[PDB]
């Protein structure tokens, strides 16, 4: 962050992640295909947090 | 166990050497280390020496007690640049600490009741010595005969059971079961005042303001929560005549969590208004006790642990403004982004940690309450969104009055931040969102 | 960036647009009623047009307080803070 | 460039170099 | 250092009725020639009404006050950098002896700002032991 | 120099304590005015500005403390909080009552609600039929 | 390959798979140790019926078993929700007809749930489920199924 | 009125006077240089301070009193109360009687 | 003897004149020429030198550690693009190598180290079907899988109990 | 104060941390200790700890339970889950002449 612009740090990773979020985007469009991963915190009562 | 006791009974020669201040907490801090390693507990009591024993609720009481009393050395520094009386002060916290893990490590009621009236004593002591108001004496007499008061028919209650059982032990009291209004009464009145109600909490806010910074961590952190830790306790031997009069204390206690929090919005005090905010939490932790589902049981220790924290780490808060701008006024602290800046992180981060917060093990506890109460009755559900509002209008006004807005006119050059300052509300905020990973730990004690 | 002298040509351009004074009796210590015949929504006016001019909101006090262009000028130059 | 009045953000750089 | 006085004449109600009344007819016609045209309208219903006692004077006074309150507009144009506008004091300063509360590898990166800063307090406590000391 | 030292005193009966009471307050004797003797109300503290808030108050007069808008040793009003500047304050006077608002808002909401609701059943459309669906045991046919 | 963004993402997913694999075959799987890891089998001890009430040997061994089939039966409502949730992803417009059967069988999983360990709080000892279950059995032999009794 | 002016006058006399106290008071380099933070004294931060913590000594039970505490506190407890307990009376009946079903009961925890 | 202010008596300087309703309600000309002063006095004619204990108190040893490399990067770069084209190409080779490091970690975590049937606290990854249009492989399709235990295994199937 | 003094800070003037306000060593000490017991401690080698913590409680063993049972109930096909906590023909309940007047909760 020293000696550079921290918005032009963020910049350049938000179009790196919007890049990669569009790419994956229409890969996830010709297939209409969902995706859906789960990760437990705790479980009682047969429900899970 | 016996390894954390005879640890503070060894540690108790250290506060007679002179400049010795600093190695207590890191050697409670080594032993909360070791008390973090020795986690092999399950809903039973393991560990089992003499008449000492642990389970999970026991164990998660212990380690917040071990953590609030290792930051509360950390947090009183004024003790250590004056030469106000060190060795007792030392002292004080490591008898009360030993008498907190010798409550929560308790197999039998009296055990519990026994260690549990020998508590107030230091907490006295701490309040009429190590305050800076006149009225500590107004503080210690109201919070010791209120809970006196109230906890001396307790002991009638714990003898009419050993005498109606034969043994002390929560198991084997577990197993009976009693049909009577006056044990109900005698073993219930004493824990709700020892957690806040509304009619009983008088003790509360008369006795965090005038006490020390000391006394706020150990009254808002483990000493609401000894009245939670009996409740568990006992309701379960008393649950047919609970369900006969809890409507009356739930319905008190969410009246007066919506009130408390409408009383919290015209509070001039930084210190008086997280005390009055300790009201409005654990009357949504007494509203879901009483339901005695399995998740108003966890939701209720969930959020007694995350309370314990927050609370404290609010009361560290509003302590290193009280240092530097001279008076606890609400009107004198103002625009404190302008003057500490790096503070205002842990001003918001301990502020949206008392209210609903996304990675806090709060909110986890919140959601578990509410489920039980929503469940209890349909009618819950006006107010429980009125309580839940409020506590985040009432919440979010000591951050912004005191964080935000023109700088108070009139006020003389103070010190800086101070890095142990930060990192006292560091370990004050990174519990409250590592304990959400492992969370089947601190939540499923049952 | 400001001076003294292009507030004071702000002062005297603007009280020289008024067509109710006269630029050949109008100086920088010209008071506004004694020696310039104007009327009490006059300096109302007047107030208002500086207000227009330099951006701001001039107080009642302050607007019965500013009896010559100097005056405006000292006001102005210690609203806007520039002394050179 | 006019100097700004800042307080002091020294302390909190060695607490975010220590930790 | 003139604290200003609460009394308010009656020429000084008036006047601040005046520009108050062509503050509400400026937010009421945003046109400028439409709004002069207004103005000088109101200067003129002003100028035929100044020559009459005073009793007289306070009552309409009081009349011209509740029809400025009737006629006041719901969004009022108002100047952005003074009082009450959209960007007031967007930023605040705080005072100067933070800057006495800064590390000395900090204080170092400007030297000659701190060494005129410990000069001029020697000329402030000069100054405030000639004024109130 | 504590609580205990400085605070609201008994109500003055007499007219020599309300005198004192307005020294120590430090206000004229005629601004003073003390609140009423039943239950809630204070003893000896003054009864200050409740017309509006502290927008009402000059932000152009120079203040000992611009923040709050007071100078130093004026008393503070006792429901400072309620009449604050953040919380049910106007700079100016309201146009209106409190009630045209109110009355306004819920008889155009009761209009829309009631002309909306009675319209539920007298939604239009084009001139088409169901739309047709393959069943294995319904079968249907086209024009042709 | 029948798409240029199926043949960019089949291009990305192998640049992603094959150092991954190089790290695992060629690292990762040397140099690890073989060693056995057992599911724990529990023997079963006798209910809170088949023993006496003076005796609390009997009472912590049927609790413990009775909250160990609490967890394992929660675990059955939970795989069979879950199966329920894989019906509706993998079958995304067709869930109406395929996940009935098994909407039906969780269905019965919650009921017999809630017949077994349902109301009965968070203290639930293996002997309230059982006295619960007498007096479920009572009732049922006096007043007919429970939803039509008087 | 002439005698409003004179009240007015005083008033501002007497707060130049405070206001010069407080020009005095705010800006002392000694009381800056010694290091320990404060605020200057003012009196009526401290009277409203006293003036919200003590309360009790101008309390008394008088039927205004009385009134403002039944209808702010013990009555809406009391209706909250009596409708939770009404609510769940109902529902406790309908349980115990059993007219309602074993997989048609909500909140099953499930 | 610690000193949290330098050494150096901390006072306020510019005193009343620092509000703007205090500067219009009336000025002695001393206050003027302090207020003139005080502004002359606010304004820096050159920025802030690089105080190298700063730098030195401001970096713990590990972080040297492990930035001593790309600062070689930088440094043999720095006199072909000067500092500042040369210190952006250092920031975005480090930063590229991480998001670089996250994404293979990540990819090898949730592809070779999922939630399975002996865990909990996995991330459990659940998968729909993919659409079949004509001119893929097998185009009249049913689904796979119809038992009831082959929906959400969790690799159960392959289970050696 | 000279320029010279500002630019080359003299070693004696040095700001405290939180800990001591009486001499350097004392400070250096208590922040380094400090820092050693609760983060690289409490909060990194215990959270280190507690990840590779064993099944303290028996969640995995329950879900692992859980699935070989459902592999083989459903194998006999009589319950998923069962209603029963024990077989209703072992139970012995009393009859309608021995319970009398007596409270029958369901
Ligand atoms: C480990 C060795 C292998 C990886 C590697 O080469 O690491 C670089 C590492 C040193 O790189 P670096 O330049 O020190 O990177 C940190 C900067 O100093 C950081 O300096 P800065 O001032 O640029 O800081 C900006 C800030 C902000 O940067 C970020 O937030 C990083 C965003 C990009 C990375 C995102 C990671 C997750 C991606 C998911 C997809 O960066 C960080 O907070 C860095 C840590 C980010 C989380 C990890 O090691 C080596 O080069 C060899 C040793
Ligand atoms: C054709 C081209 C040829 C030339 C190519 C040249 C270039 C090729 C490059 C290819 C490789 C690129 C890098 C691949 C990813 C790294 C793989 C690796 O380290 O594998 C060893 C190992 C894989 O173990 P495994 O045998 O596959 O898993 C079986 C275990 O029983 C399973 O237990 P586990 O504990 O190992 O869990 C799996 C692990 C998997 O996680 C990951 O792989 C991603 C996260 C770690 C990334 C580390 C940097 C990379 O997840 C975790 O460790 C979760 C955190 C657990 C607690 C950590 C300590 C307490 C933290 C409290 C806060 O992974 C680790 O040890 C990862 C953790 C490293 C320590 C992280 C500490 C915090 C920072
Ligand atoms: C109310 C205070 C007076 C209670 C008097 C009656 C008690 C009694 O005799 O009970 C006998 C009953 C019955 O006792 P028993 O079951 O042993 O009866 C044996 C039969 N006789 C007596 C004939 C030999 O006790 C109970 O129901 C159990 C309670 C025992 C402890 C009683 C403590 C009394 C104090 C109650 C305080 C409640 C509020 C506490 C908080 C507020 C304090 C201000
Ligand atoms: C103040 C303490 C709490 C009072 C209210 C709670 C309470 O006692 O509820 C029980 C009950 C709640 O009523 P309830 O629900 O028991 O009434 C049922 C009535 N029938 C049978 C006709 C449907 O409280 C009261 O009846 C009185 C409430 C307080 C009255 C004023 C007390 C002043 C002291
Ligand atoms: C770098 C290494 C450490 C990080 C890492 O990769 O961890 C992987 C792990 C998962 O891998 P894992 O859990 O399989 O690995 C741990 C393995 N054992 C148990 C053997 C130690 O953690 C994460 O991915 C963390 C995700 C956090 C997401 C947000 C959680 C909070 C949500 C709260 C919602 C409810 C609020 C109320
Ligand atoms: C009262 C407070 C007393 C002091 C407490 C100090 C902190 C202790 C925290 C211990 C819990 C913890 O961190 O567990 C690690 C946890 C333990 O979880 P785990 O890895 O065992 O996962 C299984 C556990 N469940 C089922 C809950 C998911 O580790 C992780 O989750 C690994 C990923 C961490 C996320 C990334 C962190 C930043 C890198
Ligand atoms: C039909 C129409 C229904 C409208 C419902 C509106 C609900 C409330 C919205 C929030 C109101 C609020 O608090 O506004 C913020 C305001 C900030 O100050 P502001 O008034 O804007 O400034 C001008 C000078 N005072 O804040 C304030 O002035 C007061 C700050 C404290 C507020 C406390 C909370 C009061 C909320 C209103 C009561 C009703 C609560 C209903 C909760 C339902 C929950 C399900
Ligand atoms: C927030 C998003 C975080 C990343 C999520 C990526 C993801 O979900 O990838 C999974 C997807 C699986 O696709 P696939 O492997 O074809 O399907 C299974 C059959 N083998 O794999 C892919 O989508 C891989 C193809 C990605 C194509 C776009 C790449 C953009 C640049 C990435 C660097
Ligand atoms: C930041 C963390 C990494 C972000 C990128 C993760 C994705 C990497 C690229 C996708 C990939 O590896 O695809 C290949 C693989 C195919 O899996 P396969 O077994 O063939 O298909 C059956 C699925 N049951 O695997 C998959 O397609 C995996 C399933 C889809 C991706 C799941 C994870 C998406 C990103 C999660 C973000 C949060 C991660 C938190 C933990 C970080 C540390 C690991
Ligand atoms: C938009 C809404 C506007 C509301 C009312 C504006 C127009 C209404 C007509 C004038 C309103 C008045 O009340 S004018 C004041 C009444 N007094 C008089 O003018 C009569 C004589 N009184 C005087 O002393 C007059 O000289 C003045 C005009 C009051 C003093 O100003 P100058 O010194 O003449």
């Amino acid at each position: 962050m020293k000696y550079l612009s921290i918005c032009s740090i963020s910049f350049v990773n938000l179009i790196s992640m919007s890049l990669s979020c569009f790419l994956l985007s229409l890969y996830f469009l010709l297939n209409d295909m969902i995706y859906f991963i789960e990760w437990e915190l705790v479980s009682l009562n047969s429900m899970s947090i | 166990m016996l390894k954390i006791i005879f640890f503070l009974l060894f540690l108790i020669p250290f506060c007679f050497i002179n400049n010795m201040y600093w190695m207590v907490q890191i050697m409670m801090f080594f032993i909360s280390f070791i008390f973090l390693l020795m986690n092999n507990f399950m809903n039973y009591w393991s560990e089992i020496s003499y008449f000492l024993g642990c389970d999970m609720l026991s164990y998660g009481l212990i380690l917040l007690s071990l953590w609030i009393c290792s930051l509360m050395l950390l947090a009183s520094e004024m003790i250590n640049k004056h030469n106000n009386y060190k060795n007792l002060f030392l002292l004080n916290i490591i008898i009360l600490l030993l008498l907190l893990i010798l409550t929560f490590s308790s197999m039998s009621l009296f055990m519990f009741y026994l260690f549990f009236e020998s508590s107030l004593i230091p907490t006295l002591f701490l309040i009429l010595g190590w305050g800076y108001q006149p009225e500590r004496l107004q503080a210690g007499l109201y919070l010791l005969f209120y809970t006196l008061l109230v906890s001396l028919p307790m002991l009638i209650g714990i003898f009419y059971v050993m005498n109606k059982i034969g043994s002390m032990n929560f198991y084997l009291m577990n197993n009976f079961m009693f049909n009577y209004d006056l044990l109900y009464f005698c073993l219930l009145c004493a824990f709700l005042v020892k957690m806040p109600m509304f009619l009983v909490h008088l003790w509360l806010p008369k006795a965090h303001v005038e006490a020390p910074v000391s006394g706020s961590m150990i009254l808002a952190g483990i000493m609401l929560k000894l009245g939670g830790y009996g409740m568990l306790r006992v309701i379960s031997f008393l649950q047919l005549m609970n369900l006969k009069y809890s409507f009356v204390w739930i319905s008190i206690s969410l009246v007066g969590g919506v009130l408390v929090s409408l009383v919290c919005l015209r509070q001039t005090d930084l210190k008086a208004l997280i005390a009055y905010s300790s009201v409005a939490h654990m009357g949504i932790v007494l509203s879901g006790l009483l339901t005695m589902t399995y998740w108003g049981l966890c939701g209720s220790y969930t959020l007694m642990i995350a309370h314990g924290l927050c609370s404290s780490g609010l009361f560290c808060l509003a302590n290193v403004s009280y240092e530097r701008l001279g008076s606890r006024s609400m009107l004198i602290n103002k625009g404190l982004l302008n003057f500490m800046p790096s503070m205002t992180l842990w001003w918001f981060l301990l502020s949206s940690a008392n209210m609903a917060a996304p990675p806090t093990l709060n909110l986890l506890g919140e959601i578990s309450l509410l489920n039980s109460i929503v469940s209890w009755s349909w009618i819950s559900m006006i107010l429980l969104s009125f309580l839940s509002f409020f506590s985040a209008a009432y919440t979010l006004y000591l951050y912004s009055f005191s964080q935000h807005g023109k700088l108070f006119s009139g006020v003389y050059s103070f010190s800086s931040g101070k890095i142990r300052e930060y990192l006292l509300m560091l370990l004050h905020w990174l519990p409250l969102n590592l304990l959400i990973l492992k969370s089947e730990s601190f939540m499923l004690w049952l | 960036p400001l001076s003294l002298k292009l507030i004071n040509e702000r002062v005297l351009l603007v009280l020289k647009l008024y067509d109710k004074i006269d630029p050949s009796k109008l100086n920088v210590e010209s008071h506004f009623i004694n020696d310039l015949g104007l009327d009490s929504l006059d300096h109302v006016e007047v107030i208002m047009a500086m207000e227009d001019e330099f951006g701001f909101e001039i107080p009642d006090s302050d607007a019965e307080k500013l009896l010559k262009p100097a005056d405006i000028i000292k006001y102005v130059a210690d609203k806007e803070d520039v002394y050179e | 460039h006019q100097m700004i009045i800042k307080p002091s953000r020294f302390q909190w750089d060695k607490f975010k170099d220590l930790l | 250092a003139q604290v200003p006085l609460a009394i308010v004449s009656h020429k000084r109600q008036v006047c601040s009725l005046y520009k108050r009344a062509l503050r509400n007819l400026e937010s009421w016609y945003d046109r400028r020639n439409v709004y002069r045209y207004r103005a000088v309208q109101l200067r003129a219903r002003f100028d035929e009404n100044r020559s009459k006692d005073l009793g007289e004077g306070i009552r309409l006074l009081a009349c011209g006050q509740r029809e400025l309150f009737e006629t006041r507009h719901f969004q009022p144009r108002n100047f952005a950098n003074s009082a009450g506008g959209c960007a007031f004091e967007r930023e605040v300063i705080p005072p100067d002896w933070v800057l006495d509360y800064w590390h000395p590898l900090e204080k170092a990166q400007y030297p000659e700002y701190f060494a005129k800063r410990e000069q001029r307090k020697k000329e402030f406590v000069t100054w405030w032991e000639k004024q109130y000391g | 120099g504590w609580n205990k030292d400085y605070k609201p005193g008994p109500y003055p009966q007499t007219e020599k304590e309300r005198l004192a009471a307005a020294k120590k307050y430090y206000l004229l004797p005629e601004e003073y005015k003390p609140y009423a003797d039943d239950g809630l109300g204070y003893g000896d503290y003054p009864k200050l500005g409740y017309g509006l808030g502290v927008e009402a108050k000059d932000s152009y007069y120079p203040w000992d403390y611009p923040e709050h808008k007071r100078n130093q040793h004026e008393p503070i009003s006792a429901d400072h909080d309620l009449y604050s500047e953040d919380r049910w304050s106007q700079a100016e006077p309201p146009r209106y009552s409190n009630a045209y608002y109110f009355a306004c808002f819920l008889g155009v909401m009761s209009g829309c609600l009631a002309l909306y609701y009675w319209l539920d059943d007298k939604k239009m459309y084009r001139p088409v039929a169901a739309k047709q669906y393959p069943s294995p045991g319904v079968k249907h046919y086209t024009f042709e | 390959p029948r798409s240029p963004m199926a043949s960019f993402a089949e291009s990305v997913l192998n640049v992603i798979d094959g150092p991954i694999t190089w790290f695992r075959e060629s690292i990762v799987e040397p140099n690890q140790q073989k060693q056995n890891w057992y599911h724990q089998r529990f023997r079963r001890v006798p209910t809170i019926d088949q023993c006496y009430t003076d005796d609390a040997v009997c009472r912590f061994e049927a609790d413990q078993q009775f909250r160990r089939d609490r967890m394992v039966d929660n675990e059955i409502v939970n795989i069979l929700r879950q199966r329920f949730e894989d019906c509706t992803l993998y079958e995304a417009p067709d869930h109406m007809v395929k996940c009935r059967p098994l909407m039906d069988q969780y269905e019965k999983a919650t009921e017999n749930w809630f017949i077994k360990y349902g109301d009965l709080g968070g203290y639930a000892n293996a002997k309230t489920a059982y006295m619960k279950q007498k007096h479920r059995l009572i009732w049922e032999r006096r007043h007919g199924p429970v939803g039509s009794g008087m | 009125s002439n005698e409003e002016q004179e009240f007015i006058k005083r008033k501002h006399e007497a707060t130049l006077k405070l206001r010069q106290e407080f020009l005095k008071q705010s800006s002392n380099p000694y009381r800056h240089a010694t290091g320990e933070g404060g605020t200057v004294f003012d009196a009526g931060l401290a009277r409203f301070q006293a003036m919200r913590v003590s309360n009790y000594e101008h309390f008394k039970p008088t039927g205004k009193s009385f009134r403002t505490g039944l209808f702010a506190v013990v009555l809406p407890i009391a209706l909250y109360a009596w409708a939770l307990k009404a609510e769940r009376d109902g529902r406790e009946e309908k349980y115990r009687t059993g007219q309602v079903a074993y997989k048609d009961r909500q909140f099953k925890f499930i | 003897g610690a000193s949290e202010t330098g050494g150096v008596k901390p006072m306020v300087i510019a005193g009343r004149m620092v509000r703007e309703r205090e500067r219009l309600i009336g000025m002695s000309p001393e206050e003027r020429a302090w207020r003139k002063q005080w502004l002359k006095d606010q304004e820096l004619h050159h920025g802030p030198r690089k105080v190298p204990a700063l730098e030195l108190e401001l970096n713990n040893p590990i972080k040297r550690f492990y930035r001593a490399p790309l600062d070689k990067v930088c440094n043999v770069l720095e006199p072909v693009l000067g500092f500042q084209r040369a210190y952006t190409v250092r920031f975005w080779t480090g930063k590229a190598l991480l998001a670089l490091t996250g994404i293979y970690a990540g990819a090898y975590y949730f592809k070779y180290n999922q939630n399975d049937w002996t865990r909990k606290g996995g991330w459990r990854v659940i998968h729909s079907r993919k659409q079949c249009v004509p001119g893929d492989e097998g185009y009249p399709k049913v689904s796979d899988r119809s038992a009831p235990s082959d929906y959400a295994a969790r690799g159960f199937n392959e289970s050696p109990l | 104060l000279t320029t010279e003094d500002f630019a080359n800070p003299s070693p004696k003037n040095w700001q405290s941390y939180g800990f001591d306000y009486k001499d350097q060593v004392e400070d250096r000490k208590a922040t380094k200790s400090t820092f050693f017991v609760t983060v690289t401690l409490c909060l990194v080698w215990g959270s280190f700890y507690w990840a590779y913590l064993p099944d303290t409680q028996f969640r995995n063993w329950a879900q692992r339970e859980g699935f070989l049972e459902l592999r083989r109930r459903e194998l006999a096909g009589v319950d998923l889950v069962s209603p029963n906590y024990v077989d209703p023909a072992s139970i012995t309940l009393p009859s309608d002449e021995d319970l009398g007047d007596t409270e029958i909760i369901i």
